[PDB]
């Protein structure tokens, strides 16, 4: 029994957390009041890595739901699975963060996280044995951003042998709220190069265009959008939560993902693209779960090359096509993955689909193109930072001009780290 | 091609055919090994912890 | 008579010790029970059986067995499996957290923590043994538990029983069914460690047993099952001279007389006939020369390599079924007309030959059909460097780039050892080299 | 789309087949060290046959046979036909020959010199391996010092007008069903200098190699282009001189040497039941004495191709070895 437990910060962050949840719950055989009444015993024996069991056989998600202000977590309660959560791990302040990466990193956040550290704490103790945290948030705005990478930081503090991973939604200017979210997002990425060992990098930018083009939403909300976070979320969690050989845990996928340290920013894909009756062939399956169109980074894939590939198939199909289609893929497309790591690309398949589906296939990927991502927001940051542009909302929290020099150096530097291993 | 010491018992037999002649650390560095990985790991840890105070 | 322990090392170590003592209870007629409506002598003896089995007051026949893993599902399942009354408690231990397939945390980091428990309870079985003549250990190269701690293992047991026999049973990583990125590292980490604690050991490469599961039993997408209990098969073929009367292989000192005249080069090659699938409706019966032959085909070896293009050192022939001396001399006879087998000039062109007349024993309700007679050849021969050259390839490409090393790293280990090691790996090809190749 | 990688830049053969490959847009070229492949044009020395047919989901396949380096040899191919029961010492199309290492059959070869010495008969021996000819034997082992000492054919063949000795190169192609294909194109390297049977310092008209002759004979390129006659004249010449065809005279004696060689090497290297294929293209150098009687004096493992023939070679090359494994959307006889 190896426990995760998940905590999700800020408007962004409570909000693709809880339909996580959903999501999850549901195909757990979990219903919002914490009972189970699934008819697969595949459903309840990982059930302990992200619930927790009560008397009367009440399942309750090890979740901890954080924000400096009160009003999306009181959606969340009073949502569709709202009442599941444990009352007492909803840590909520009432100034807010205001979309700034300092209130939330120094001054407001500072006064809350203490009480978030307890909750963790009364979780933790609760794990036969925790193999680590994962975060949902934005960073973009300034609870999830700054506030979560301050809760982050104060976690491996405590928790140093433990796997840290993330769900980090980008920044774009295309689905955006502020103008200062690439000030945010490059603070936050300065902490995540540190004090991560995963992070699945979600692209607002990405998220619109496959709702836009795709999709065919005309009006793309931001619902419409976390509803392809959720079922993300769902696939790459899924060799965690049912039996498995291939990255059962934290660690392990660590270490299949991780080459190099600073280099964990996952680019994450899903097939098919849902908003349908015909099931897709495990071909059609795997041809569009690489495609561009299917990622979430929004980086063009062959503008780079492959460090890793993890892919998890889900649904009831021959294992040998699974085998040979995946072959096909990296035999077609060889030049795409680095030789000097051998058999870079990894395969699950899981019995269950998710709801709706009979077949699904959801891509994990380490990509050097992921270098794209990092450029864009550097752009959007000097385009500001040189006129110092806004800067009076930090510096009024007490920060210096040289923490956001260090932030975008840094960043730099893993974007010429990127480029190092695409050329070697 | 010779077949020499022919074995039989109930449960089979053995034999063998020729066809042509011929033409270390102790208890104590185990455990000197394992404890100094262990303190590279307290000393790696010590410099995050000091790192974080910062 | 002289008893055997054996040593199941991590996932891929427990789940084939767990079909190979599922295979052994059926040939020698033991129930899940654990009883053995067979065996006369109540409570003890020093049969052939014996060494693999010690006998309860009760009746009850315990295999003399420990199971280790860091991570407690795998052996939670022979816990609450079939052969669950057959084991003590005691024999079966679990950790909370595995090895991560990192060599270094499962050698140095948890190792660390559970060598001496392990040590221990290795102790209690030899306590029962009137004259331990060995071990026998099996493992995966590609997993952290079962390359890290293994190493570890093996060095402490050669520290607490340095007159005793260490054999091998490694499982080479094949990345149709491997699980991590990093096998080759723990492969050749495990390697360096293990060499001068092992006296002989005998490597599955998971991609022989994988096509041969498909070419020969027709099975699609082979499981850990299907190729259990095709390596279990194997494993008995080799260990059935400690466990029934016989005159060769009778102990564990033999295996390294008869199959490695150098030390270092302890890795004989195993090739197995025939398999068959049990689905097969329509079968012919193998001869005693048509499953010889087999035995220099390298679709039937247990390491995919060419024997032809390098040379034999020592050469063993282990039969099952009906099959009596006449019919070998005359399949060996006709064979070394007709193929390229070249031995070293420091050895005799020869086979030292084992015939067992029980034919092989299959699970009911298995893969593979009963056969009249079968073979395992046990060949000493150069051509198995071949795996280890694979093998150091892919350790360069990763390494030069020094990937995934930060892991290792970050669990105590010096960077300097996998150099170390495969400086090691270096010299173990060039040994290869200077036997097989003129 | 099918996959390759090329590992020797410096053969002029498969540069060509390279060549060919690309031109049809259904075969990719890889890099050197891409594992991914279908096919590898392999490198000359140590080629890494250990690491081929280890990659799920590809046929892999390889221009060269493990194990025929023992046909390629001098020294090996001395060795492979006195000891092989296939071929052993009564073969009749091979000249005598033995080992000798510099500083055994030292003593054999004296032996069987001394039947020449005392016996009245040509006792002039060629030294393989920087060649010396010679009628004295403690000459030879004076330039030896792995070496081959073999009866040097003191009455060849001799082409007119000119008075030129010639050797004949066939080319072989064995492809992974171990389907032997002579093609049908051979070439005469001929001396554009007269036979001298004095003057063995001479070795412009006693070496027959393309390189020597245009080193150093005045008269290269005088009776044909480059000293090379191709078998459409040659054939016309026994036809007109001595009233035969090159296939009566030559050729069969040809096909059976080339088939009892590499029949003889078969279960030594054939890839039938391995894990990758093997094909590889061979050049049988030949001798042809005044008795119209041919004799084998070399096999080479890596054999370049007349300028002529290159195109039609390595066409076949991809016809018959390439696209018989890797199908895409005759110039050889079978042997
Ligand atoms: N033949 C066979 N191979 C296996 C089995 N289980 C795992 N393997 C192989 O072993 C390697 C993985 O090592 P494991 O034994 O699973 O790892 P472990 O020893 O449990 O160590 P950690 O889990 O890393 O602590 C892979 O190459 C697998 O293909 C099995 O039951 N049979
Ligand atoms: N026994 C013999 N009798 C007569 N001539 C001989 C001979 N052995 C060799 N020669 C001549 O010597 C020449 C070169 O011989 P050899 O085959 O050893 O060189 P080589 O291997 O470099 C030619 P290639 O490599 O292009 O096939 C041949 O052209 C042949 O005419
Ligand atoms: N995908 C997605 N992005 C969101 C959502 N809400 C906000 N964002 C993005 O997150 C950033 C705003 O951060 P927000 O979470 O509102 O700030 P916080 O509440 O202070 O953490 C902007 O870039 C938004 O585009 C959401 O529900 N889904
Ligand atoms: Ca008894
Ligand atoms: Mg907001
Ligand atoms: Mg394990
Ligand atoms: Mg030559």
């Amino acid at each position: 029994m190896r426990e995760i437990v998940h905590i999700q910060a800020g408007q962004c962050g409570n909000q693709i957390g809880a339909k996580f949840w959903e999501v999850i719950s549901d195909e757990h055989g979990i219903d919002p009041t914490g009972s189970y009444h699934g008819d697969s015993d595949l459903q309840l024996e990982r059930i302990n890595v992200y619930y927790n069991e009560a008397t009367g056989n009440k399942y309750v998600p090890r979740a901890i739901l954080v924000d400096l202000e009160p009003g999306t977590m009181d959606s969340v309660r009073s949502g569709p699975f709202g009442q599941i959560f444990r009352p007492d791990n909803f840590v909520f302040g009432q100034s807010g963060a205001g979309n700034n990466w300092a209130k939330g990193h120094y001054t407001e956040g500072a006064e809350l996280v203490d009480s978030v550290l307890d909750v963790v704490r009364k979780e933790s103790e609760s794990c036969d044995c925790l193999q680590g945290f994962q975060l949902t948030h934005s960073l973009g705005g300034g609870t999830g951003s700054g506030m979560g990478t301050l809760l982050i930081s104060k976690i491996r503090e405590e928790y140093p042998d433990r796997i840290m991973n993330t769900f980090s939604v980008m920044p774009s200017p295309k689905v955006s709220d502020t103008v200062v979210e690439p000030y945010n997002a490059t603070l936050s990425v300065h902490q995540l190069v540190e004090n991560t060992d995963e992070t699945y990098c979600i692209d607002n930018e990405a998220l619109y265009d496959i709702c836009f083009r795709t999709l065919k939403l005309t009006t793309p909300t931001y619902g419409d959008l976390n509803h392809l976070v959720s079922a993300t979320m769902s696939g790459v969690t899924t060799c965690l939560r049912f039996p498995g050989q291939l990255n059962a845990d934290l660690r392990k996928l660590a270490v299949n993902m991780v080459p190099f340290p600073r280099l964990h920013f996952f680019m994450p894909g899903f097939a098919p693209l849902t908003s349908q009756y015909r099931a897709l062939t495990v071909p059609e399956l795997t041809q569009q779960m690489f495609d561009s169109k299917n990622m979430m980074a929004a980086c063009d894939p062959r503008h780079g090359r492959y460090l890793t590939v993890a892919a998890i198939f889900r649904g009831r199909m021959s294992m040998k096509e699974v085998d040979e289609q995946m072959l096909n893929v990296q035999n077609k497309n060889s030049s795409y993955f680095v030789e000097w790591i051998p058999n870079n690309v990894k395969t699950a398949v899981c019995d269950i689909p998710p709801r709706g589906l009979k077949m699904s296939a959801t891509f994990i990927g380490n990509s050097t193109a992921i270098q794209e991502l990092f450029k864009r927001i550097s752009e959007q940051f000097t385009a500001m930072f040189r006129r110092k542009a806004f800067l009076h909302w930090y510096t009024g929290e007490g920060m210096d001009e040289m923490e956001f020099t260090e932030a975008e150096s840094n960043m730099n530097d893993l974007v010429s780290e990127y480029q190092q291993y695409q050329d070697a | 091609m010779e077949v020499i010491e022919l074995n039989k018992c109930t449960s089979g037999q053995s034999f063998e055919v020729i066809l042509k002649p011929p033409s270390d650390p102790s208890l104590e560095e185990i455990q000197k090994k394992l404890e100094a990985a262990e303190e590279r790991r307290k000393y790696q840890e010590a410099e995050l912890l000091k790192h974080l105070a910062e | 008579m002289r008893e055997c322990i054996s040593i199941h090392v991590g996932q891929a170590g427990v789940q084939i010790g767990n079909a190979c003592w599922e295979l052994y209870c059926l040939e020698h007629g033991i129930q899940p029970d654990g009883q053995m409506p067979s065996d006369k002598t109540i409570g003890g003896g020093d049969d052939s059986f014996n060494t693999f089995f010690s006998e309860t007051g009760a009746g009850k026949h315990v295999p003399r067995a420990v199971f280790v893993d860091l991570e407690p599902t795998v052996i939670d399942e022979v816990r609450t499996g079939t052969y669950r009354q057959l084991f003590h408690p005691e024999q079966l231990i679990t950790g909370k957290e595995d090895a991560a397939n990192n060599y270094a945390r499962g050698h140095y980091t948890i190792g660390k923590e559970i060598i001496d428990l392990v040590l221990d309870r290795i102790r209690k079985l030899a306590d029962q043994c009137t004259g331990l003549q060995g071990f026998l250990v099996f493992h995966s190269f590609g997993g952290g538990t079962g390359s890290g701690f293994t190493s570890l293992l093996m060095e402490r047991l050669s520290v607490d029983y340095g007159k005793k026999s260490k054999l091998e049973f490694s499982i080479y990583p094949a990345p149709q069914v491997s699980t991590a990125v990093v096998e080759p590292y723990n492969s050749i980490l495990t390697t360096h460690t293990t060499l001068e604690h092992s006296d002989c050991a005998f490597m599955v490469d998971n991609e022989a047993i994988y096509d041969i599961c498909r070419r020969n039993l027709d099975i699609e997408r082979p499981t850990y099952t299907n190729l259990n209990r095709l390596i279990s098969q194997i494993v008995s073929s080799i260990t059935a001279s400690l466990r029934f009367d016989g005159a060769l292989n009778v102990d564990l000192t033999e295996f390294q007389t008869n199959l490695v005249p150098y030390p270092r080069i302890h890795f004989p090659l195993a090739t197995y006939a025939p398999v068959i699938s049990a689905e097969k409706a329509y079968h012919e019966q193998l001869s005693v020369a048509e499953i010889t032959n087999a035995c220099f085909e390298p679709a039937n070896q247990m390491v995919k390599c060419d024997p032809r293009h390098g040379k034999y050192m020592a050469c063993c022939l282990l039969y099952r079924g009906d099959v009596v001396p006449k019919d070998v001399n005359a399949a060996i006879a006709t064979i070394k007309t007709k193929r390229s087998i070249q031995f070293v000039d420091w050895c005799p062109t020869g086979f030292k030959v084992g015939i067992n007349y029980q034919p092989p024993t299959v699970v009911p309700g298995g893969d593979l059909a009963k056969v009249q007679r079968a073979v395992c050849m046990l060949s000493n021969t150069t051509a198995i460097a071949e795996a280890w050259a694979r093998l150091d390839h892919k350790f360069d490409l990763m390494y030069a780039k020094r990937a995934f090393v930060h892991w290792y790293v970050g669990e105590g280990m010096e960077e300097g050892e996998f150099s170390e090691a495969r400086e090691d790996m270096a010299a173990l090809e060039k040994d290869y080299e200077e036997v097989g190749v003129d | 789309m099918y996959t390759f990688v090329v590992r020797d830049e410096n053969s002029s053969v498969y540069a060509e087949v390279s060549r060919l490959l690309l031109a049809t847009g259904q075969w990719k070229r890889l890099r050197k060290d891409n594992p991914r492949f279908n096919l590898m044009l392999g490198e000359r020395n140590r080629l890494p046959f250990g690491r081929l047919g280890h990659e799920p989901g590809l046929v892999q396949l390889v221009n060269y046979y493990r194990g025929a380096d023992k046909l390629c040899r001098k020294a090996s191919l001395v060795k492979l036909i006195k000891t092989s029961p296939e071929l052993s010492e009564s073969c009749t199309w091979f000249p005598e020959s033995y080992v000798i290492y510099p500083t055994d059959e030292r003593e054999v070869f004296l032996a069987a010199y001394n039947r020449r010495r005392e016996g009245r008969e040509g006792n002039v021996w060629i030294a393989k391996s920087g060649i010396l000819i010679s009628s004295e034997a403690s000459e030879l082992l004076d330039f030896i010092d792995v070496h081959v000492i073999q009866k040097y054919l003191e009455k060849p063949l001799l082409l007119e007008p000119g008075h030129r000795k010639f050797d004949i190169r066939s080319w072989v192609l064995v492809d992974h069903l171990y389907n032997i294909y002579l093609y049908r194109e051979g070439v005469l390297r001929t001396s554009s200098e007269p036979y001298n049977s004095a003057n063995f310092q001479d070795k412009t008209c006693h070496l027959t190699n393309h390189c020597i002759q245009k080193e150093y004979s005045k008269n290269y390129g005088r009776y044909e282009e480059g000293n090379e006659m191709f078998f459409e004249e040659f054939n016309q010449y026994l036809m007109d001189a001595l009233n035969t065809t090159l296939e009566n005279s030559i050729l069969l004696q040809i096909k059976h040497i080339i088939r009892s060689c590499l029949m003889c090497i078969e279960p030594a290297i054939s890839t039938k039941h391995l894990h990758y294929q093997s094909f590889q293209l061979f050049g049988f150098d030949f001798m042809v004495d005044e008795e119209l009687k041919v004799w084998l004096i070399e096999v080479n493992g890596a054999p370049a191709c007349a300028q002529k023939l290159y195109a039609e070679l390595c066409q076949g090359i991809v016809d018959v070895a390439i696209s018989s494994v890797f199908p895409l959307a005759s110039i050889f006889i079978k042997l």
